[PDB]
């Protein structure tokens, strides 16, 4: 209640001493940040003439400045001050400027200068933080009748295309063909040799994240977890089509159109970065695990236990991997499923014993044997 | 699916057939030590 | 020329502003940060009665605090405020340390936060940040068969230590003395002769550290005041359970571990803080005053008028209970009680005299009498009613002098060999329980020493 809100005038307001009249309901969450061994952060933002304190960050500003107070021990010394156990760091709330400056700044240099000779991994984050820091530098810096044309034409299918969410998956499936053709199709010999690369290959990022996108939402929407795995199953196969027949029919066509239709400078060469092809993995892992369950829930007679059991053993396993997921710290889910490998074993176990005697049981007859 | 089982040791323990980690605790009253009281009769109560 | 200095006050020394004389040597760096188009950092450090401002960043000092200046723009705008072009970030003497957590801290949720689900570019982002935080995670935390079996242990239960947040109470209490077990297996030697001595006392402490914390976090959440005493005192007392058996079985089993599976130099000695030791406390007293309130509710009508005056004052004494018991904030509550304590005790006299007739009215029978007597804790503690109803408990006293007599008749009378070890032990049982039950209930009176 000292250094937090000295430090508030110091960045925010006057750069002097605030009066002590703690009478704010921000009081509480101040509190909170010191007694409670579990809140390492809090943030403060300055509000029209007030001050705001809240544990929770949020990002919804468009270009403000904040501070953040970062703990260094599991509870607070009141004892002693409230500037030695505490850290402090400002923020700018933009997604752009505030990592551009906060890593060229702060983290480049720091690093370069600031760095111990017996420690590795050292020259990997240098060369990290340098490419970070520049793609973000970009990005902040940032006849008509052929013109008008082209507008017209790409702006009618993109708007076409944009009302993506309105269709289902079992829809969808047949979209990603049908949009692959007709773009590569108008983007041919039309008015002119070749459009400018800007759009060629931008539009179909759109679309191909777009299709990502999409999926990741609808797939969520079939709740893959719950009793109705019928329809899941449906709805999930066609996410995975999704997924693969876009990424397919890319790879291979784009081989030949921009041999046969645009003389467009890249010639057998992909464009597209495939993320679809992880989230359609992650749903056929996600099918066989389900479908595996399934065939065990035949034989639940012969496994009763495991398969009861390990369906709530399995459940915040499976929590690793929500919906709409995004593989950008996969190897979390790695770990899951390295479990679900050793965990799920005793129910293969009595299953595999079961199967042996009912298909040894089949006296040679080839017609059985297969089925 | 749920039953207790005891013991000579004056102890009495809970578990169930199906899902074998559900509550695997014991029953003990507030003493200590052991008290192995030999319990020879468990029943139940017949309602809610 | 403002803000280096005041801002340095601040964090470093007195919250206050520096007044204006610049005249030290130290100026010139700072005035090359300001006018310097090139310096986009000063770091300032405390010395021994000294400030030093320098671009230069160093780890040389172990444990210290530092902070660095830096600008957004090129130059200060003296015209514009000299605090809305400067930021400032704090760090501890650690060139890995500081680095992870502020990249983790700020950069991961930010960008994954602070994203438009269609605007693209951002996934090379976020793996560049993953990248980034692992690496500074890596670094951080940086036969065979010996270190695997440590491993295979560890994981056993490390699985919830690292997950404790999907547990609850009940949960908790098992994994207290399953983790025993486990760890305890942790210093057997026979797998391989070595054994990590400071790796162990390291771990624990860790696992005592979090572990207590999470257990307070839980408990924090209960909202342990509200009215359905019924829910309030068997979580609360779960919370006790947790904290007494973990400090109780923490500390005696490591004191043995230490000689029996490890022929150490230690034995018999305490390795751990004991938060939760506090913490029981804690609950216990809010569960007294709890229970106190709940009481004179059960014996309303001997003391109606007070209890209303007193549930009035009780609610900003009540407001006054906060969760995460900082011990060097907890004076707070301690005032509350005194004061609550001072105004309760009229109708403490007037519950006395309701207990004196409310034990009358129980037949000469010393079970249910004793029992009255050791169900109403709380009540007897009191010091009106220990004094009201004295003469009754010393009449219980009396009543188990006769018990142990009556025992030592039966001994007196006292292969066939094994059922009269069984009897005497039973006997040893009763007797015990009796000399227990009294010292609490009589409050040690001098007819109880006889």
């Amino acid at each position: 209640k000292l250094f937090i809100f000295t430090t508030t005038q110091n960045y925010f307001g006057l750069m002097s001493e605030l009066w002590d009249q703690p009478l704010l309901c921000n009081c509480l969450e101040i509190n909170n940040f010191l007694d409670d061994g579990n809140q390492m952060l809090l943030r403060v933002q300055r509000s029209d003439a007030g001050i705001s304190f809240s544990n929770t960050i949020e990002f919804g500003d468009t270009k403000d400045k904040v501070l953040v107070f970062f703990k260094l021990r599991p509870e607070v010394i009141t004892d002693e001050n409230l500037h030695d156990n505490i850290l402090v760091s400002s923020m700018l709330e933009s997604p752009i400027s505030s990592l551009y400056q906060a890593v060229r700044q702060v983290f480049a240099p720091m690093l370069l200068k600031d760095q111990e000779w017996s420690r590795n991994f050292d020259p990997k984050l240098q060369n990290l933080l340098s490419e970070l820091e520049a793609g973000l530098g970009i990005v902040l810096r940032r006849s008509k009748e052929r013109a008008n044309y082209f507008k017209e034409l790409f702006e009618t299918i993109a708007r076409e295309f944009y009302n993506l969410d309105s269709l289902s998956l079992l829809e969808v499936v047949d979209l990603v063909e049908t949009t692959q053709d007709v773009v590569d199709d108008v983007w041919r010999q039309t008015e002119h040799d070749h459009y400018p690369e800007s759009r060629m290959l931008h539009l179909l990022d759109i679309i191909g994240g777009s299709f990502g996108r999409f999926v990741q939402k609808k797939l969520g929407t079939l709740n893959l977890w719950e009793d109705p795995y019928y329809l899941v199953k449906e709805s999930l196969k066609a996410g995975i089509s999704i997924c693969e027949q876009w990424v397919i029919v890319c790879n291979h066509l784009t081989g030949q159109v921009w041999q046969r239709y645009v003389p467009h400078p890249w010639k057998n060469e992909k464009y597209f970065p495939e993320t679809l092809d992880k989230l359609g993995k992650r749903l056929e892992e996600v099918l066989a695990i389900r479908t595996i369950h399934e065939k065990f829930l035949y034989f639940l007679p012969a496994s009763e236990e495991k398969i009861i059991c390990l369906t709530r053993v399995f459940e915040p396993f499976t929590g690793l991997n929500p919906v709409q997921y995004n593989p950008y710290t996969e190897p979390l889910w790695k770990a899951a499923v390295s479990q679900y490998e050793k965990i799920i074993a005793p129910a293969e176990q009595k299953i595999a014993g079961k199967l042996k005697n009912y298909i040894s049981e089949i006296q040679d007859s080839p017609q059985q044997l297969l089925q | 699916n749920h039953f207790i089982i005891g013991t000579d040791m004056g102890l009495i323990s809970h578990g169930t057939r199906q899902d074998l980690r559900v509550a695997p605790k014991l029953f003990k009253p507030q003493q200590h030590g052991i008290r192995p009281v030999k319990v020879n009769v468990i029943d139940f109560s017949p309602f809610g | 020329k403002l803000f280096i200095f005041t801002t340095t006050q601040n964090y470093f020394g007195l919250m206050s502003e520096l007044w204006d004389q610049p005249l030290l040597c130290n100026c010139l760096e700072i005035n090359n940060f300001l006018d310097d188009g090139n310096q986009m950092l000063l770091r300032v450090q405390r010395s021994d009665a000294g400030i030093s401002f320098s671009n230069t960043i160093e780890f040389g000092d172990t444990k210290d605090k530092v902070l660095v200046f830096f600008k957004l723009r090129p130059e200060v705008i003296t015209d514009e405020n000299l605090h809305d072009n400067i930021l400032v970030s704090s760090m501890l003497e650690s060139p890995i340390s500081s680095l992870y957590q502020a990249v983790r801290q700020v950069f991961a949720p930010m960008l994954l936060k602070d994203q438009e689900w269609s605007r693209n570019f951002d996934p090379k982002l976020q793996n560049l940040l993953s990248e980034l935080e692992a690496g500074l995670g890596i670094v951080l935390r940086r036969s065979k068969e010996r270190a695997n079996y440590f491993k295979e242990l560890f994981e056993t239960i490390a699985r919830e230590f690292y997950n404790l947040d999907s547990l609850s109470l009940l949960e908790v209490v098992d994994l207290v003395e399953t983790t025993q077990d486990v760890v305890d297996d942790v210093w057997r030697q026979t797998e391989h002769d070595h054994y990590p001595e400071s790796r162990m006392l390291h771990l624990l402490d860790i696992i005592g550290g979090s572990f207590g914390r999470f257990v307070q976090k839980k408990l924090g959440t209960l909202n342990l005041w509200e009215d359905p005493y019924y829910l309030v005192k068997e979580s609360l007392k779960a919370g006790i359970s947790i904290c007494e058996q973990w400090v109780i079985v923490c500390n005696h089993l490591t004191g043995q571990v230490w000689q029996r599976y490890v022929p150490h130099p230690w034995k018999n000695e305490k390795y751990f803080p004991e938060t939760l030791d506090k913490l029981g406390k804690r609950l216990e007293e809010v569960l007294a005053i709890r229970t106190i309130h709940e009481k004179f509710l059960y014996f309303l009508p001997a003391s109606e008028e007070k209890i209303i005056c007193l549930t009035r004052v009780f609610e900003p004494f009540t407001g006054l209970n906060p969760v995460q018991y900082n011990p060097y904030t907890e004076p707070l509550w301690k005032a509350a009680v005194s004061q609550y304590e001072k105004i309760i005790a009229p109708a403490e006299q007037k519950i006395a005299g309701k207990l004196k007739n409310y034990i009358s009215e129980i037949q000469d029978s010393p079970q249910q009498l004793l029992q009255a007597f050791l169900k109403y804790k709380e009540l007897v503690k009191r010091p009106t009613i220990s004094k009201e109803l004295m003469l009754e408990r010393e009449t219980l006293l009396a009543r188990l002098v006769d018990s142990i007599k009556d025992f030592r008749l039966d001994f007196e009378n006292r292969s066939e060999v094994v059922n009269s070890i069984v009897w005497v032990r039973q006997l040893e049982l009763k007797v015990d329980d009796t000399i227990k039950i009294a010292e609490a209930l009589l409050s040690d009176l001098p007819g109880f020493r006889c």
